[PDB]
């Protein structure tokens, strides 16, 4: 009936779907032909959002749900088995995102109790699993992962591995990993006046002024900004307000550009434009 | 129970639903109920809007002409021969696109004198020869003007002057020969004569704007031209401004204003004071940015938070013909920022070869780097299959960034080595 999330692969290949029904669908699009290729049914209660890890290591994929437990789905060969499981959390899953290829494999969910696992893969089928009580106060949503930025010697350097997260608090509140080993709240933002829908971390074009979107209850968009490295400054600007709710949000690549998913059940797009305020590109559908 | 079950599900998480997010190759996906998968593979429009830009050949030829030297690492544009001129071939002499690149040509780019000279003359020369072309352009645009009110003027002198704003002083000397006016006709054949004839003739304006109980309106603004001062002076053509095109009265300075004394900007400059013009027209700001020699960045921002007549593509190549050529200077950053959203104006149109070129021309190598590398390895499958596209990679793509997002695709393809 109706779908929730739905992600294309990395290399544009794939294309995974899940709906309310329990099920996540992956299908093809070779030339621009949807073409089902399995239908991985394992959940108690309908599917949230999905994400497709980096094929570096292979080909998986992971999609989180409201029966609490989140999935990743291996593959050899066709077969598309779950090589791992877990259901670390109390209450249902609202998102799931994968951290940068370069800090390894690990994968970050936020669930609806107001806690967030981390999963990091070892050697071999094991996972350990640094966990964050109480992150959010009614539970949380957005999970989006902040760029993998780079700081003479052999190593492969240590990255500030950062990731944002908004919530039924209306704090989008940021994290980092202590060099000791626990992820710790950089700092919380509170702009919103209803429950944070979703928060995406816009990728980096190189340049150095990092930004990040936000959607809620409220119906505003805003683009939080940083101006400079190193200085905990997140100066929050109002994209626009819509008088309905603003389910996603999602970041253009190149052009920076904000999918704006909500409202009416219609789509927009925005493009900053060279005087600093935000406008709507057009109207999708 | 399920009814009642799924509405349970549904307040708590306070769901309502819509999603979308980006596709990695930039596209959008949004719910399609119509669609099979739910999911609708959205084609991203482009703000990209041109023909030329899709053809293949156009990117190749474009390369041709780069020189590209490495960076340390990665590449670089190191000599560039791009001329407004090169588009030119790829456009419609009607459309009025080819005239915005027309006209930037006439007056940015380089102009060649043949002839072997002394050698400071030559700057003499060669001003005299980009003035002709540019002053002989502007009465293509002003003639269909010019020659529809001639055709109506039911007067025999006022047309002599509508000649000269056509800039044919011959015949304008002619018509005023056959009219009887003689005297006009000897003093007409002085126009295109810098010669300080023009203070005597300023004189006779003053003369008469101090009595001059009564001179033909149309004969003073004959003289207001050879005075040389058309509308910076008293018994101005400044009226003339609600009349004639902006651009029709600039042909007049340009053609009397004093070309010997002032150059060929300053000239225009002069004139741009006198006239505050439409902000959108496209032609006109390009004359600003001409004019504006000594801050053309400077300008060059307040275009830019002002209209949007330059499209995205001209700014980029404005800028970096202007950089090559040592014409004009500009920012690094601003010149790559200008490049940047080029670049990825053309991701979106899914030209990656192209996207991948104008990336190239980065003055900031770690974002070179980023941007040029993320893109290697994603598109890499695309950007092998033709000797064009062979020859993209051929640019200066590192080999180990080649093979190493190749490698990555290997694994995705479950066929390795």
């Amino acid at each position: 009936d109706m779908i929730h999330d739905a992600q294309m692969d990395y290399y544009g290949t794939r294309l995974a779907t899940c709906s309310s029904d329990r099920s996540v669908k992956i299908f093809d699009v070779r030339n621009g032909g949807q073409i089902l290729i399995a239908d991985l049914r394992g959940h108690e209660g309908p599917v949230w959002q999905v994400a497709w890890a980096h094929p570096m290591y292979g080909n998986i994929l992971a999609s989180c749900s409201y029966d609490r437990k989140v999935i990743i789905w291996r593959e050899e060969n066709g077969t598309w088995e779950k090589s791992h499981e877990h259901a670390g959390h109390d209450s249902s899953v609202n998102s799931v995102c994968w951290a940068p290829h370069d800090y390894g494999l690990i994968l970050a969910c936020g669930s609806s109790d107001g806690a967030i696992s981390l999963l990091t893969y070892t050697g071999e089928g094991q996972w350990e699993v640094k966990k964050i009580n109480n992150a959010h106060t009614i539970g949380c949503n957005a999970v989006s992962w902040a760029p993998a930025v780079v700081p003479p010697s052999g190593q492969k350097p240590n990255y500030i591995k950062r990731f944002a997260s908004g919530g039924c608090d209306n704090l989008i509140k940021l994290w980092k990993e202590e060099e000791d080993g626990q992820w710790k709240e950089e700092q919380k933002l509170e702009a919103h006046s209803d429950w944070v829908r979703d928060v995406a971390w816009a990728p980096s074009i190189g340049l150095p002024t990092s930004t990040i979107a936000s959607c809620s209850q409220d119906g505003r968009v805003f683009i939080w900004t940083c101006d400079d490295a190193s200085s905990n400054t997140w100066s929050p600007k109002l994209l626009h307000k819509f008088n309905d709710v603003v389910w996603h949000v999602s970041w253009s690549i190149t052009a920076n550009i904000l999918a704006v998913s909500g409202g009416d059940n219609k789509v927009t797009l925005w493009k900053e434009s060279v005087d600093g305020q935000w406008v709507c590109i057009s109207d999708v559908n | 129970g399920e009814q009642l079950n799924g509405s349970h599900e549904l307040e708590n998480h306070q769901i309502a639903d819509s999603m979308e997010f980006g596709f990695l190759p930039n596209p959008v996906a949004v719910k399609p109920l119509e669609s099979p998968f739910k999911v609708h593979l959205e084609k991203l429009s482009l703000r990209q809007r041109e023909d030329m830009k899709l053809y293949q050949t156009p990117l190749e030829l474009k390369l041709k002409h780069s020189t590209v030297h490495v960076d340390e690492l990665c590449p670089l544009i190191v000599p560039n021969v791009a001329v407004i001129h090169d588009y030119a071939d790829w456009a419609q002499i009607v459309k009025h696109w080819s005239l915005t690149w027309t006209l930037c040509e006439a007056l940015w780019g380089h102009l060649k004198e043949l002839d072997s000279q002394l050698n400071e003359p030559r700057e003499y020369i060669q001003i005299l020869e980009r003035r002709r072309a540019f002053s002989r352009w502007l009465s293509c645009t002003a003639t269909p003007q010019i020659e529809e009110e001639v055709s109506l003027k039911n007067s025999p002198v006022e047309a002599v002057f509508s000649y000269l704003t056509g800039k044919r002083i011959s015949e304008a000397c002619s018509l005023a020969q056959q009219s009887g006016d003689h005297r006009l006709a000897l003093l007409l054949s002085q126009f295109v004569g810098s010669q300080s004839v023009r203070e005597l003739l300023t004189m006779q304006l003053v003369d008469w704007h101090q009595l001059q109980a009564f001179i033909q309106d149309e004969r003073l603004r004959i003289f207001a031209l050879l005075a040389g001062k058309p509308v910076q002076l008293s018994e101005k053509q400044i009226n003339v401004c609600s009349q004639l095109d902006w651009k029709r009265s600039l042909a007049i300075h340009l053609w009397y204003l004093l070309p010997p004394t002032a150059s060929i900007s300053r000239a225009l400059s002069m004139y741009e004071e006198a006239f505050q013009n439409p902000l959108r027209d496209v032609c006109f700001h390009l004359l600003k940015l001409y004019s504006d020699r000594h801050d053309l960045n400077q300008l060059l921002e307040p275009r830019s938070i002002t209209a949007d007549p330059l499209d995205y593509r001209l700014s980029w190549h404005l800028w970096e013909v202007l950089r090559a050529l040592n014409y004009t200077h500009l920012s690094a950053q601003c010149e790559g920022v200008l490049q940047a959203s080029y670049a990825g104006q053309l991701e979106s149109e899914g030209l990656w070869e192209w996207a991948i070129f104008v990336l190239l021309h980065i003055d900031n190598s770690g974002i070179r780097e980023k941007a040029v590398r993320e893109l290697l390895t994603r598109h890499c499958q695309l950007l092998e299959t033709p000797k064009e596209t062979f020859l993209t990679q051929k640019l200066r793509v590192p080999a180990k960034w080649i093979h190493e997002a190749k490698a990555v695709r290997a694994h995705m393809e479950s066929d390795k080595h």
